[PDB]
């Protein structure tokens, strides 16, 4: 799997509320966390599903 | 516009909780559930302005009139999104230009607690050192974010003076506020930057950017309205 999926959720510079997902290779699965709107890195997905399929078992 | 029925008191981190409908022009912005994601500023009954980064869709409601989020009983307007329009020069790289249209399905009912700020003309100049207001449900602590509105009074700073801390991150659409005890934070993007022109409260920043900490000593980032309202005037006039 890509190595963007080992780095740690990145809420960005911006001031919002809102709920993305990142994969957290500790546990092996997609929890939420929230991005501030801007700026996202690649560990950061719109739908579990999505991010299960992109990072999941890294 | 800019005239609260309900006068605030004055005197977001380290801001102080808001008169009840004190701030008749913001809004809250939410999905389907009622997640509070950003905030914004009614500018009449039919059109909400917010930031572009907040990502507002029609799927998304606009929730006026509101003080406790953690009040159920608490009388509200639910407005449905008929239209979004995002100012086409948003720059997703350097943020500038972070401004947002939202046309209403159904009009807001304007009242004691929902009326609408006003807009200042693109060639105003709000003097730096100005003490303008910013408000929103955004955290007050970098947790999660307070039920009831905050706000906070704080100075608009010098591009000059932006600039020796952000540098040249600073661009054309963007005014600076802030590094004085206070800041916006994590909730309040898409809220209003106020400040009074004539005695009547004017939109003149857009919460947009800043610490990723949220640190009061560091300015705050705002959408410079001046800078983007012929934008908003055009779009109005053509929708």
């Amino acid at each position: 799997r890509p190595d963007f999926c080992l780095e740690p959720p990145y809420t960005g510079p911006c001031e919002a509320r809102i709920i993305r997902y990142f994969y957290n290779a500790k546990a092996g699965l997609c929890q939420t966390f929230v991005y501030g709107g801007c700026r996202a890195k690649r560990n950061n997905f719109k739908s579990a599903e999505d991010c299960l399929r992109t990072c999941g078992g890294a | 516009c800019g005239v609260p029925a309900i006068q605030p008191v004055l005197s977001i981190v380290n801001g102080e909780e808001a008169v009840p409908g004190s701030w008749p022009w913001q809004v809250s912005l939410q999905d389907k559930t009622g997640f509070h994601f950003c905030g914004g500023s009614l500018i009449n009954e039919n059109w909400v302005v917010t930031a572009a980064h907040c990502g507002v869709t029609t799927s998304d409601v606009v929730v006026a009139g509101e003080f406790d989020q953690g009040s159920s009983s608490e009388k509200i307007q639910k407005l449905k999104i008929a239209k979004v329009f995002k100012n086409s020069k948003y720059n997703s790289l350097t943020i500038n230009n972070d401004i947002t249209l939202l046309k209403l399905s159904t009009a807001a009912s304007f009242s004691q607690t929902v009326s609408a700020v006003c807009l200042p003309s693109a060639s105003d100049d709000f003097a730096a050192g100005t003490t303008c207001v910013t408000t929103g449900w955004g955290l007050t602590r970098y947790a999660n974010t307070p039920d009831r509105l905050q706000q906070a009074s704080l100075p608009l700073l010098s591009n000059t003076n932006c600039k020796k801390y952000w540098g040249t991150k600073i661009k054309d659409a963007m005014i600076c506020a802030g590094a004085s005890g206070v800041s916006s934070c994590m909730g309040d993007s898409g809220g209003p930057l106020v400040c009074k022109k004539n005695g009547a409260w004017t939109l003149v920043g857009i919460v947009s950017w800043g610490s990723s900490t949220c640190s009061t000593s560091t300015p705050g980032v705002y959408a410079r309205v001046t800078a983007l309202v012929n934008w908003v005037q055009q779009t109005l006039a053509a929708n």
